[PDB]
């Protein structure tokens, strides 16, 4: 739970293209507001997978 | 009107689809753009992979 | 390379004001055969915005001298090439850009008020085109809040 | 890790692992560099002594195909013998139904033709060898290939083949190669074999050097190397 | 895990390899045809995967000989194969006796060969069923055979995806009298009823058998008549 | 699943097989990238090199083979397979031409090749050779053409053409740029490869890297082009 670290930039490697701006759009907005989800009716975007290397 | 089969469970996915992928835009409905971004990202292309011996 | 910022630069300081209006064009393809390159990583950068100085040394005479911003569409020519020839991912030379349209919307803060609002309102629409192909890194957008505030 | 059994069958992930394994075993082999100047090819082997038994003068890894074809084979050692047979056999048949000389091009592109026939099939393994190839001609030039265990052949400036392969190529490199004759490559050579492993993993080694170009007019042949000595007097130097 | 390989029977069942093959079949593209009291229609369904497609390289409609119409529902590489072995084998009968060979023949010795690779053991079977048919002496003919080196002969079938759902209108549509027209335009329906939604002049491929003949028509025809062919 | 663990070539069930479907990526395993292009009466190949080393040569990393006098092909995959195929490729393209009389049509080459990919298939105890072909070549009366072998057989062949590593991306460009009904003036097709595979790949790199093969219908010999052409093809791209 909460041994949870975590990192001292926004950048602690690099590579932030859809990272920064996807990651905010699945978290951080409908959060702020859920009424434009409500325009629609639905819950939050259900969540990536992060895969690859 | 459209033939290419779609179930329901489908067809909700292809809504749900299409209004978080205009609200992502900030906006109030559909423009009749994200149903057809909705077919052709939901279909989703018969797989890929293989088009060999059909 | 490092020595063609510096030939074209420091041999052509006088090139400005002796020439009436050639150099502008006649160092369009140095300007280009020095922005396919990003070696050094800064040097060609800072040159090329140098270059794009005394560019801005020869806006007095491209709109004062001659028609007034008439030559901005070779602008946007020249600087299409450069922004389209070598698209550099984003950058290796391309932070010299900033400084070189916020001395643009300079210029054209310091030109809207006396002659008209057609040189910076023709800059805006040049400007739309370089700006959202770039990106909302630096105070360029919010030189679109203020552009989109002048056409206001 | 699997699956590993036949040549003919697949990975998971697509790929033979017959054939990495067999790469891996030229890996263990002696070290053998080659280069090429502007009118000639130069070979050398780091060849060792088992320890007393040997009689300093056996087994020649570099072999003679053709009249100015020769081999400087690392690997399986037999089965490096069947494969300079084979290409002897194929300069033999060029020889035999054109009247002259084979390029080297066509003799590398049959021998890669013939080691990609022993990679196919499941009754025959991949070859465990790793070999060199160096020409002259007067209206070619020299040309220096190389074949992997796989059947890839293509060209080069030098080569190594051997556990020193990548700590050989590091300082080959750094030789300017176009500007020189052969004769200074040969203590070159000389210089690069008796930089890797002096006395560190093994006791002794002793070396060999091929030797083709302008300068035999279109022989290959071993150097007198006994003539002018020139890797102990230069090697003795290259220790400072 | 049994059956492993092609020389052994199973406990009880059947000869799984060749099951699995049938299998292969029912799951590959779809086709009908049907037997009219004058001609033959066939009819099949080529999607491009792309748009970079080009719809003039590979044929599926193809004649064997001047008036014997050929299609299958599986895999063109093993189709080409038996296709070439049906061209010289007919060839071959045209040596020997002067005479176009007629089809029931054809199909005995085509399934003579696919049963031969069906023999034991290293090859593997065909995943290919055919449909032949041809217009021999009067009585156009329409016959059906499968990797398993068994045949049959149809009035109307189909193969590929949803058989059994193309096969249960058949049934109810199909009849029969009627002409090659009225054949087309109800192999076109079947074809409808499980194809895509994007059914033009080159999605499908439609080639008759008249008594004067084998017939392939041409996109131009097929787009004059699946032009809202109902 | 399997299961079956794939050992040779049989059916499994449900229903494919999984030999054929593993060498599909032994192209993969090449590190490669291969386009092909015809708008008009010309047709252009475009593949790079991947040339770490300063000791190794460029002359003979060439992937565009020139099969005969009229035709031109490039590889992928393997090495070893591709080169294989290709002295299969002349050594019947040589049969033709002996027992026919006439310069082979780039078709039944296809045809030819694909149908001894299917014996390799068809019958067991050998590999099926994983590599992919390209072909280009000018037909009379059909204008030039371009095609693709598979490892399996599945010839087909048609207008904006790509494979090796990438080309799930160079189709989705190919879709999203051969939709415009514009003519192909050649410099056009130039222009297209060069900046299909300048997208797919994102690089903006040296005319030293990439191979550019065309062949078109004022000169049908096939043609391998040199550094200054591609260089000023390149920069005439450049706006
Ligand atoms: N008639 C219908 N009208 C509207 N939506 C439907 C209809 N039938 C199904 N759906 C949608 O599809 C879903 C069907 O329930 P599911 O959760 O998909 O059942 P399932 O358990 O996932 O499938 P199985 O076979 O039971 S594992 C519903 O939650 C709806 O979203």
């Amino acid at each position: 739970s909460h041994e949870d670290p975590g990192n001292v930039s926004y950048s602690e490697i690099g590579g932030l293209s859809e990272q920064i701006r996807e990651l905010r759009e699945v978290i951080e907005l409908p959060l702020t507001n859920p009424e434009l989800f409500q325009r629609v009716g639905i819950i939050p975007p259900k969540g990536c997978l992060l895969y690859g290397p | 009107a459209r033939p290419d089969k779609i179930s329901g469970a489908d067809i909700n996915s292809i809504c749900q689809e299409s209004g978080m992928l205009a609200v992502r835009e900030n906006r109030y409905i559909v423009l009749a753009k994200d149903f057809e971004k909705a077919y052709k990202t939901v279909i989703k292309k018969d797989e890929q992979e293989h088009e060999f011996y059909k | 390379m490092a020595d063609g910022g510096s030939e074209r630069a420091d041999g052509r300081i006088v090139k400005m004001e002796v020439d009436y209006s050639a150099t502008v064009d006649q160092r369009l393809p140095e300007c280009a055969k020095l922005a396919k390159e990003g070696r050094l990583q800064e040097v060609i950068e800072t040159l090329l915005s140098l270059e794009k100085q005394t560019r801005t040394a020869s806006d007095m005479v491209s709109t004062s001298r001659i028609l007034v911003a008439v030559v901005k569409m070779c602008y946007e020519a020249k600087e299409w090439d450069l922004l389209n020839e070598n698209i550099m991912l984003l950058s290796k030379r391309r932070s010299q850009l900033k400084q070189a349209v916020a001395k643009m919307v300079q210029q054209c803060c310091t030109y809207v008020e006396e002659i008209t609002d057609l040189p910076i309102k023709l800059r805006l629409i040049d400007t739309l085109r370089m700006v959202t192909e770039g990106k909302i890194y630096v105070e360029i957008e919010r030189a679109r809040l203020t552009k989109t505030l002048a056409t206001i | 890790t699997g699956y590993d059994l036949s040549a003919s069958t697949f990975s998971p992930d697509g790929r033979v692992f017959q054939v990495e394994y067999a790469m891996k075993a030229v890996e263990n082999s002696s070290t053998a560099i080659g280069i090429r100047c502007k009118d000639g090819v130069v070979f050398g082997v780091e060849k060792l002594v088992l320890s007393k038994l040997y009689e300093e003068g056996s087994n020649k890894r570099l072999f003679n195909v053709d009249r100015h074809v020769g081999m400087a084979v690392a690997g399986l050692l037999a089965d490096a013998r069947s494969l300079a047979d084979i290409a002897r056999e194929e300069a033999s048949n060029f020889r035999s139904n054109f009247g002259y000389n084979i390029p080297l091009k066509h003799l590398a592109d049959r021998v890669a033709m013939y080691v990609h026939a022993y990679t196919l099939y499941s009754a025959v393994r991949p070859f465990g060898c790793s070999f060199m190839l160096g020409s002259y001609s007067v209206n070619d030039g020299a040309q220096l290939y190389m074949i992997d265990p796989s059947g890839v052949s293509y060209g080069y400036w030098g080569c190594a083949i051997g556990k020193a392969r990548q700590a050989a190529k590091t300082e080959i490199e750094k030789l300017q190669m176009k500007e020189m004759t052969c004769r200074d490559i040969v203590k070159e050579v000389a210089k690069i074999i008796y930089i890797v492993h002096d006395e560190v993993k093994d006791k002794a080694f002793e070396l060999e050097l091929s030797w083709v170009g302008e300068l035999t007019n279109g022989r290959h042949e071993i150097v007198p190397k006994d003539i002018r000595e020139e890797a102990e007097k230069y090697a003795k130097e290259s220790l400072k | 895990g049994y059956s492993f390989s092609l020389t052994t029977f199973s406990p009880s069942g059947k000869l799984v390899q060749i099951e699995y093959a049938l299998a292969a079949v029912a799951g590959g593209a779809p086709s009908v045809g049907i037997k009219a009291a004058n001609g033959v229609v066939l009819a099949t369904e080529k999607k491009q995967k792309s748009i970079l497609y080009d719809e003039r390289s590979v044929h599926k409609v193809e004649p064997i000989t001047k008036h014997i119409g050929l299609v299958y529902s599986g895999m063109g590489p093993d189709y080409r194969v038996l296709v070439h072995r049906a061209r010289k084998l007919a060839q071959q009968y045209y040596l020997v006796y002067q005479e176009p060979i007629p089809t029931a023949q054809l199909v005995q010795r085509v399934a003579s060969v696919m049963q031969e690779y069906t023999q034991s053991g290293g090859v593997r079977p065909f995943g290919v069923s055919l449909l032949i048919c041809g217009w021999n002496e009067g009585r156009p003919y329409l016959f059906q055979s499968d990797p398993s080196g068994a045949y049959f002969a149809w009035k109307a079938t189909a193969m590929g995806k949803n058989y059994v759902n193309g096969k249960t209108f058949l049934e109810k549509r199909y009849n029969e009298d009627l002409e090659l027209e009225d054949a087309i335009h109800t192999a076109i329906l079947t074809l409808k009823e499980s194809f895509e939604g994007q059914m033009t002049e080159d999605n499908i491929e439609v080639g008759i058998c008249n008594e004067a003949g084998f017939r392939r028509l041409t996109p131009t025809e097929v787009k004059d008549y699946l032009a809202a062919i109902a | 699943s399997a299961g079956f663990d794939r050992h040779i070539t049989i059916f499994s069930p449900e229903g494919r097989l999984y030999q054929v479907e593993y060498a599909f990526k032994a192209i993969n395993q090449g590190g490669l990238t291969s386009v092909a292009v015809r708008g008009k009466d010309c047709a252009v190949i475009v593949t790079q090199k991947k040339v770490p080393d300063k000791l190794l040569d460029s002359s003979t990393v060439t992937h565009l083979f020139k099969i005969t006098e009229n035709i031109g092909c490039v590889m992928t995959g393997m090495t070893a397979d591709s080169r294989s195929q290709v002295q299969r490729a002349r050594y019947e393209a040589a049969n033709w031409k002996y027992k026919y009389g006439y310069e082979i049509p780039v078709d039944m080459l296809c045809k030819r090749i694909a149908d001894i990919s299917q014996v390799y298939t068809q019958n067991a105890e050998m590999r099926p050779l994983g590599c992919c072909m390209i072909l280009i070549g000018i037909d009379e009366e059909q204008g030039p053409q371009v095609y693709k072998c598979d490892p399996a057989g599945y010839y087909c062949g048609f207008k904006a053409t790509a494979a090796g590593v990438k080309q799930t991306e160079s189709t989705s460009f190919l879709e999203k740029k051969v939709k415009k009904k514009f003519d192909w003036t050649f410099e056009q097709t130039v222009e297209t490869a060069i900046t299909c595979l300048s997208t797919v790949l994102s690089i903006d790199f040296k005319p030293s890297e990439i191979e550019v093969g065309v062949v078109t219908v004022e000169n049908p010999k096939f043609r391998i082009l040199t550094e200054a052409e591609i260089d000023a093809h390149l920069v005439a791209l450049a706006e």
